[PDB]
């Protein structure tokens, strides 16, 4: 059996594809799967910044769509962000 | 409530926290509780690797940006984007299609 | 023109080459994507060469725009992932200290 | 022999290498070492947009450093950048 922290880790990547498995690439997030993946599972000073923004510092190639790697950008800045909150109280 | 997202990012934040916890106040991992932590919730992720500790100490260090001989979260959370990309090549690890199906990950 | 710029440039004439064969000019289909990596990523996938339906799934996972050709900015994704395996591969196992690159990706 | 596009790939490496060594963390590109890696490997329209602003698109986890990873993130963007640029006048 997995570890929480490795399940927590491998939990990741199913979120990743609750969006990526909507339409076409398998491994793609266009920017309404992107609009949803923001608003169901990000936190409010998260979404703050906005869907088209998040998009367009995400999608690294201009290629119109968000593959793995970039959306781990976002799961680190999310951390990053996470932990910086919880440090302040 | 907390998302899917929010509640996996939580677990590694914790995780963090237990080994670099020092007299109840944040701080950051030494080396020491660096391998701690590897060695007990990625002992799947980094199995192979746990059993070379000049291994472990290596990744340590090449984590280390700050080359202060500690690892922050900023310099920790690298390890586990990296560790969730390499369980997902794991899952596809010479995939031919068609279609999308997940292999078992790291660890399994 | 620095290195990088060297690199890049090569990078570009070599997508090129194989953009302008057939169809529209910018984006390379299925077979000009296997003649490229059958002759220019003969040693960096090598193993992956010998399997048509392990190229075929490589280019279907490049396909983000799901239009069953690759673009250059489907393809640079190939390169930056060739690009990182092959520091990966100079690091395998690595335990330092020190910095030090073994042979890459490619067996060179 | 590898290829002259294999080749490419591998020097690509070498180029960040250059900069990483400098100090620190052997795969840590740290604020100054960016502004020289922009001065030397990239052209005036990448160079224009300031070290300041690619290094904070750049150090994804807000560490104050550059790994080889988040060098790829700029070799991207100058390959697309640079591909467009080879169909203009
Ligand atoms: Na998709
Ligand atoms: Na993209
Ligand atoms: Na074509
Ligand atoms: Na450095
Ligand atoms: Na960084
Ligand atoms: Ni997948
Ligand atoms: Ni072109
Ligand atoms: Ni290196």
């Amino acid at each position: 059996m997995l570890t929480e922290l490795e399940k927590a880790l491998n939990s990741i990547i199913d979120v990743y594809h609750k969006y990526s498995l909507i339409k076409g690439n398998f491994h793609a997030v266009y920017r309404d799967d992107l609009k949803k993946l923001l608003e169901t599972e990000s936190p409010q000073y998260i979404r703050k910044k906005g869907a088209d923004v998040w998009f367009k510092e995400l999608d690294i190639n201009t290629d119109g769509a968000v593959n793995f790697q970039e959306f781990l950008i976002l799961v680190i800045k999310m951390g990053v962000a996470a932990h910086k909150k919880s440090h302040e109280e | 409530k907390m998302s899917q997202l929010e509640r996996n990012i939580e677990t590694i934040i914790n995780t963090f926290h237990q080994y670099s916890v020092k007299l109840g106040h944040p701080d950051t991992l030494n080396q020491g509780e660096f391998k701690e932590l590897v060695r007990k919730d990625l002992q799947n992720f980094l199995k192979k690797e746990n059993k070379n500790e000049k291994v472990i100490e290596h990744i340590m260090e090449d984590l280390d940006t700050n080359a202060d001989k500690q690892l922050s979260f900023e310099e920790f959370i690298m390890l586990m984007a990296r560790l969730t990309w390499a369980s997902h090549e794991k899952m596809h690890e010479g995939d031919e299609g068609p279609g999308h199906h997940h292999k078992p990950g790291l660890g399994e």
